């Protein structure tokens, strides 16, 4: 779709 | 706060971070490995000063974070990250800053944290971390 | 308890899991996706029973896991995992459990849970899970 | 490596293992 | 993006 | 032909196709790995009989594909996957079929092929892998 | 000739490469994209000269390679890479050197090429290509 | 494992 590379993404902690 | 988001890379050679024992985590900046080549991350500053500064030198590639945790917390009226520790496969660094407010924890099984997002405005507001094998 | 270890699959389709309010996190099971196709994974029983079941059907693929929560604490000795909560990008499902301890939170930016591996002995001694893209 | 396919494990929370 | 887990996928070879 | 797609999986068992010395690749099914478990993929029949079977069983998980070759090539007006040849860190099994016509190599220095998809008519139209680490 | 090794990045913006029509690929150099921002890679240099630049300038991100292939071919003695075309979701770069020898091509169903490496002496030796999601 | 990221690397194509 893009070319862009992608990854996991974990969070965010803190505020929402 | 002011957002970024370094984006991700190859793994991390060094993290620096302040924080001020009676409010939260302050400055975070983060130097990267990028293919073998140390990259030095935009350091991410806290509006104010005041903070107490610290540098964790990992030994890469053999020495990588294993977990993350921390605290978040109010803090004049804000939601912040209060408090954060890291633990590699050879020492725990910190826990840095005030451990009061609600815990989180992220440990990693398999994989590695290669990249840094959140904001920070008098203290770091948010984060989020990129994940790969 | 007794190790067990799902493994990694496509997606998720549902999970039935079973809890106690004065105890913790009993039985669980995955009904995963494999390519296109249910596959239902092994049933991780607890020693004993006494156990409220939870059947949690998701409405794969549209509905997923965005963020899994819950906490973990003491019971007869034991460190376990004392309740659970499954927020997905149409529903929240929980607290299943006490909602009693140290609390950890799993929120997921960009990517997709699709395994889980963890121990059972009386009650749900720890998990962990696989996350891909 | 090994003829094993891998991917990214957080956890485990509950109980310590390492 | 959906539930679907994604693999890298090369190819084909052979008919277009 | 008729199109199949058995999807990604954890690793590579043993895989059974036949062909013609004269034509090209005909049956092809793969025994796959699913999590420390044989899974039995769907057996993709050629149209027609009459070609000689082949069995090959990897010593998994020790042994694994490092490089996967061929040719293309017409056969009447079609074009199809004349020949297979597969090459793992222990041994080289193959070719089978046509070793005319027009060549493809797939070397792989990192990574594992855990899946395939293709179609098959009278022979092999055409395929491809599924990859990952 | 002397290796090199880019490593992996996030895209691919632009590839810079010389030929000559009686032997092969002999400069090559990448623009990749890192995180949203442009990064020039190293220059790998043949060493000789007389080669005929060309500048694959791609439409970043919306543009991106989707298949590459080539000829490998003897020149003086050597085995070397002695074409190369580029084809796009938006056009075909190429062939540029020369289409004689053994051809390869890598067609990609679902991800992306996000880094090269090999070897250049008079012409490009040989190369790998990094792949991602 | 070490702490440095990993991709699937397809090749070589050329001299061996
Ligand atoms: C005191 O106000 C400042 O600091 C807080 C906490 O860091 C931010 O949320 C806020 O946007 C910023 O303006
Ligand atoms: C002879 O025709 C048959 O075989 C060819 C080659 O496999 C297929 O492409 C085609 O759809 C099928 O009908
Ligand atoms: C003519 O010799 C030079 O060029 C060839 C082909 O590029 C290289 O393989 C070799 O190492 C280098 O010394
Ligand atoms: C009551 O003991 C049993 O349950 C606990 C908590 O689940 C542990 O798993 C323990 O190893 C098992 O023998």
């Amino acid at each position: 779709q893009s070319g862009i590379s992608q990854t996991v993404i974990v969070g965010p902690w803190g505020a929402k | 706060g002011k957002a970024f988001d370094d984006g991700a890379f190859t793994g991390i050679r060094e993290i620096n971070l302040s924080y001020n024992k009676e409010t939260a985590i302050g400055d975070f900046q983060v130097v990267y490995d990028l293919n073998g080549s140390p990259y030095v991350g935009q350091n991410h500053v806290s509006f104010i000063t005041g903070f107490t500064p610290v540098k964790i030198s990992l030994d890469f590639p053999s020495e990588y974070i294993m977990e993350v945790s921390g605290y978040t917390g109010n803090v004049s009226g804000y939601v912040v990250v209060r408090s954060l520790t890291f633990k590699t496969n050879k020492k725990t660094y910190g826990p840095y800053g005030v451990t009061s407010g609600t815990p989180f924890n992220l440990p990693i099984e398999n994989g590695l944290i290669v990249g840094f997002k959140g904001s920070i405005g008098y203290w770091l507001d948010y984060f989020s971390m990129y994940l790969s094998l």
